């Protein structure tokens, strides 16, 4: 969607969380505020948007 | 209030203790009060701060 | 951050020759830092050469490389070049394609990521 028309999603249990996105693109920014990017897998993020 | 003098002593120390535990909740400017959470969210190199 | 760098090029340049290098980038990073080269003169300390902004808004040059160095990023394959004009005869060094993983370079000494050394001698 466009920058003004940015979307929103309410992820809640389906397949797998991460370690897949760690290559989805050859080069991609992974700026994380708070949670450490390397510690993103075994946490439990309750209310998450996309 | 006949036994006021003793009652306040039991109130003062007990409420002072209850403030001390209640002082644990404040984040003191950190991310979260629970330090186990900090050790789990942030990486150790940047969790000391 | 975990960033892999893909540098290639070099050869055997001559007094007054030139180079046209390349340095591709791949890997997740905390921020979009600047690519570039930290060349140590042979036996010397690692020295900043010429840094381009990731958005291609800031260019940098140094006296030891002014007039005979320039950095530019490929818009197609995202391989930042090191293309120059009339490089002198003293640049017989090994050129590391270092990686400042910061959006702005206050000082060049803290170089989060680095690259491979490009050993090019300068003689005919
Ligand atoms: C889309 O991106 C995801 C991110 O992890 C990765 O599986 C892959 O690059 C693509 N696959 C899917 C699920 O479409």
């Amino acid at each position: 969607a466009s920058v003004y028309a940015w979307n929103r999603k309410r992820i809640s249990n389906c397949v797998a969380d991460y370690s897949v996105l760690y290559n989805f693109a050859p080069f991609f920014a992974f700026k994380c505020y708070g949670v450490s990017p390397t510690k993103l897998n075994d946490l439990c993020f309750t209310n998450v948007y996309a | 209030s006949a036994l006021g003098k003793l009652q306040d002593v039991v109130n003062h120390n007990a409420q002072a203790l209850n403030t001390l535990v209640k002082q644990l909740s404040s984040k003191f400017g950190a991310i979260s009060s629970v330090l186990n959470d900090i050790l789990s969210r942030l990486d150790p190199p940047e969790a000391e701060v | 951050s975990a960033v892999q760098l893909q540098a290639s090029g070099g050869g055997f340049v001559q007094p007054g020759g030139s180079l046209r290098l390349s340095c591709a980038a791949s890997g997740w990073a905390e921020t979009f830092g600047h690519m570039g080269w930290f060349r140590q003169a042979p036996g010397k300390e690692r020295e900043f050469v010429s840094a381009i902004d990731w958005w291609d808004t800031v260019h940098y040059y140094a006296d030891s490389v002014k007039g005979r160095f320039t950095i530019s990023r490929d818009n197609s394959k995202n391989t930042v070049y090191l293309q120059m004009n009339s490089l002198r005869a003293e640049d017989t060094a090994t050129y590391y394609c270092a990686y400042w993983d910061m959006d702005y370079l206050q000082n060049s000494i803290p170089v989060d990521y680095w690259g491979q050394g490009t050993q090019v001698t300068v003689s005919s």
